[PDB]
């Protein structure tokens, strides 16, 4: 009655992109890939730091 | 004699169709584990 | 809350805020519009 | 006679000349944004 929902600008399908993306580069690089470009890393040595 | 109404005497107090949802409503109703008198 | 608060704004619609009816169609046609001023006047107070 | 929806507003009705359930959407309507380039740039425009 004249209310409208409006969509989202992302989709959940982005949304859903962007935490693997945040995922990934943590799993992979670290911190780093917040402070710079991501650099790659073993897992094991990114939990020893 | 008395007995006890059990749950029961409520009715379609208006003539719309409402879907898998919990309405409520101002009527007149038998008031429920109300004490009807019973006729032998 | 949105749901309620969405759900109460739609069911604030249907409040007659002290005019002769909620529903506009009966304020222009349950009375001149000289009178249905106020009516309306009510309505869109209570509305807005 | 007629259903309603969760808000209580009419969702459908039974034709009363012939028994049918004709379900009830609203009229449409919506925002008639403008997307523009810069008019620094173009007179262009497109109309969602
Ligand atoms: C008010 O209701 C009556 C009862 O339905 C309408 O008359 C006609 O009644 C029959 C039996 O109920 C309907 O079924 C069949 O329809 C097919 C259409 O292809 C026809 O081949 C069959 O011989 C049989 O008639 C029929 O649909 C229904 N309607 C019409 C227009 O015939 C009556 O028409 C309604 N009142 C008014 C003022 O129209
Ligand atoms: C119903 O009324 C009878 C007689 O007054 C009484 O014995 C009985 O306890 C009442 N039952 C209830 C449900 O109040
Ligand atoms: C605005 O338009 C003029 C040409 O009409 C151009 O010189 C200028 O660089 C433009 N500025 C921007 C920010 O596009």
């Amino acid at each position: 009655n004249g209310l409208t929902v409006l969509p989202p600008l992302l989709t959940d399908e982005m949304i859903a992109q962007y935490t693997s993306a945040l995922l990934a580069g943590t799993i992979t690089s670290g911190w780093t890939f917040g402070a710079g470009a991501a650099l790659q890393i073993p897992f094991a040595m990114q939990m020893a730091y | 004699a008395y007995t006890n109404s059990f749950t029961r005497g409520v009715y379609y107090p208006d003539k719309v169709f409402r879907s898998s949802v919990l309405h409520s409503t101002q009527d007149l109703f038998l008031p429920f584990f109300s004490n009807v008198t019973w006729f032998h | 809350q949105n749901a309620q608060a969405l759900n109460t704004l739609v069911k604030q619609l249907s409040s007659n805020f002290g005019a002769i009816s909620s529903v506009l169609n009966d304020i222009l046609s349950r009375l001149d519009p000289p009178e249905a001023e106020v009516q309306i006047d009510r309505l869109i107070t209570g509305r807005l | 006679q007629f259903g309603r929806d969760i808000a209580d507003t009419t969702d459908a009705v039974r034709d009363p000349q012939t028994l049918e359930i004709l379900d009830i959407t609203p009229c449409s309507f919506g925002g008639v944004s403008v997307i523009t380039p810069g008019t620094n740039t173009s007179n262009e425009v497109a109309v969602l």
